């Protein structure tokens, strides 16, 4: 079955590095491309970032330049690096799967979230 | 059964209709492009 | 040119279909910036309603039905008495990336 799969310790405290993975089963990363979203507590949903289906990256013109993300397509895993956190940062992160190629373009399937705290 | 919305100058361009006119598909023919 | 908004507030009765709109900075919205409708549930779940503007998302049901409605990308759901307790979110395409919505609180009965 189609499921998006995504794990972290998540506890952080300021200053410091912590990085958050997403696996995923029943699709490849070649007929589909990851965006990700971030659920701060009690506000609005977010859009960080996408990873191409065959390369190539983006990053929200906003969210600094100092973060990678970065993936695997033999073993369908991929990975979110923070190189450094801040307290407004705390929040929930989501995977999530979006197909450009199908006839609903828009992203299909979201990640299971991860509670990501500050402190 | 007739429903009517009433549309006015001060009506936006949402509430305001737009004219809407369908063409449907050998007689009617395109022009013949001539060349010197 | 970045504002995104929705009335964030949502109560329909069973039986009468309501629709709830979202209004991006450009004026009316054109289907080249895609739109999209998701639905939260209380519990940080997550799904598609709406994409490319008119199209449904699959494994969605039809009662759902989004389309271009106003000037702006609007959602219409039909009433229903214990399922439509949920947020939903309105998403636009701007050329470099995505906007989401505020979210509606619907309230049935």
């Amino acid at each position: 079955q189609v499921q998006l799969k995504q794990s972290g310790p998540g506890l952080v405290a300021p200053s410091q590095s912590l990085s958050i993975t997403c696996t995923v089963s029943g699709f490849s990363l070649i007929n589909y491309a990851i965006s990700w979203v971030r659920q701060p507590p009690g506000k609005g949903l977010e859009w960080l970032g996408v990873i191409w289906t065959g390369g190539g990256t983006n990053y929200n013109s906003a969210l600094k330049s100092r973060l990678s993300i970065s993936k695997d397509n033999s073993k369908s895993q991929v990975f979110l690096k923070m190189n450094s956190l801040q307290t407004d940062d705390t929040a929930r992160y989501y995977c999530a799967r979006k197909d450009y190629y199908g006839r609903y373009y828009g992203m299909d399937y979201w990640g299971q979230g991860t509670s990501v705290t500050v402190s | 059964p007739l429903q009517s919305y009433g549309f006015q100058p001060t009506n936006g361009v949402g509430y305001q209709p737009y004219r809407v006119v369908v063409l449907s598909f050998a007689t009617v023919c395109g022009p013949k492009k001539s060349t010197n | 040119q970045a504002v995104v908004t929705q009335e964030s507030a949502l109560t329909t009765s069973p039986g009468e279909t309501v629709t709830l709109t979202c209004r991006s900075s450009t004026g009316a919205v054109t289907t080249s910036n895609y739109a999209n409708w998701v639905q939260e549930k209380p519990d940080h779940l997550f799904t598609g309603l709406i994409g490319g503007t008119n199209n449904r998302a699959p494994g969605v049901p039809a009662r759902f039905s989004g389309s271009l409605i106003g000037d702006k990308a609007a959602l219409t759901i039909t009433g229903a008495q214990t399922e439509d307790e949920a947020i939903y979110f309105c998403a636009l395409w701007y050329n470099n990336h995505w906007v989401f919505g505020g979210g509606t609180k619907l309230t049935v009965l």
